[PDB]
């Protein structure tokens, strides 16, 4: 695998056409952060008005000793938690992320998928929008 | 409400060349928490850019984050040089390392010595940052 992949669901029970309307097939993408919110300035961006414009970042980086990226999600929004495996997390907070997240944030259900991949450099995420819900 | 500061001290052998040309010392510069302060040679990719062929177009940055429990703000610092080494005291950074940032702490790569100190305020949404001359050498 010459990247880590990031296999990612969206969800929302009712305004899907209209929040997932920019969401790409998928985003490859290099060492500074990922941002999602609903400016236009985001990397994903996702078209509700309970989102801040810049509401978390996806940061990669490496742990002294991996050859492998991990990844910390950092909560942007003051406005509202984000859920992160259970954890709800608020301004500034994060955690890193493991194989299978469960995300949810203002109505959205995120699922993160992670296949680790040989770059240090970059990274690639798939986008998959979701009839159902998925947590 | 009172604002977080980062205090650089900053410190070049070369620095009478012009190595710090572009910083503005002395003077506070305040950021949004949401944003990420990057050091580097690239000024359309670093707020902060040094005079000097052997920076790295980015070197490192600053990522603002609180803690769990805690009202503070806190800063990782992440190496972004694949050829470079930053040294946060006697730890060393490779690419992509990172670690959060002591409240005083001595900053190297290359021929650079930075004296980082934290003074914390109560403002969640923006800190800044001041930096200061040093005519010899900090280390
Ligand atoms: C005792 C617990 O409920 C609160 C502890 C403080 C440090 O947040």
């Amino acid at each position: 695998r010459p990247l880590t992949v990031l296999q990612v669901s969206l969800y929302h029970p009712t305004q899907g056409p209209v929040a997932f309307a920019h969401v790409p097939q998928q985003l490859q993408h290099d060492a500074s952060r990922l941002l999602v919110g609903r400016g236009q300035n985001t990397h994903l961006q996702l078209q509700l008005p309970q989102l801040s414009r810049y509401h978390l970042s996806l940061e990669p980086y490496l742990e002294k000793g991996s050859s492998l990226l991990a990844f910390c999600l950092k909560v942007l929004t003051r406005k509202s938690c984000v859920w992160v495996n259970g954890l709800p997390l608020r301004y500034l907070e994060q955690v890193p992320l493991g194989t299978i997240n469960r995300i949810s944030f203002s109505g959205i259900q995120m699922l993160v998928r992670k296949e680790g991949g040989a770059s240090l450099e970059t990274f690639v995420c798939y986008f998959h929008l979701s009839p159902s819900p998925l947590i | 409400e009172t604002v977080t500061c980062l205090q650089m001290t900053i410190y070049h052998p070369g620095q009478q060349s012009g190595i710090f040309k572009s910083i503005r010392f002395s003077s506070k510069e305040k950021f949004p928490s949401i944003e990420v302060v990057k050091f580097g040679r690239n000024s359309n990719m670093c707020q902060y850019t040094f005079q000097d062929k052997q920076v790295s177009r980015i070197q490192f940055v600053l990522q603002p984050f609180k803690q769990f429990n805690s009202s503070v703000l806190s800063f990782e610092i992440k190496n972004m040089s694949k050829k470079t080494s930053l040294m946060v005291d006697n730890q060393e950074l490779g690419y992509l390392n990172k670690m959060d940032l002591p409240y005083k702490c001595m900053l190297r790569f290359g021929e650079y010595q930075f004296l980082l100190q934290k003074e914390d305020g109560e403002s969640v949404e923006s800190f800044e940052t001041q930096f200061i001359m040093s005519s010899r050498p900090l280390l």
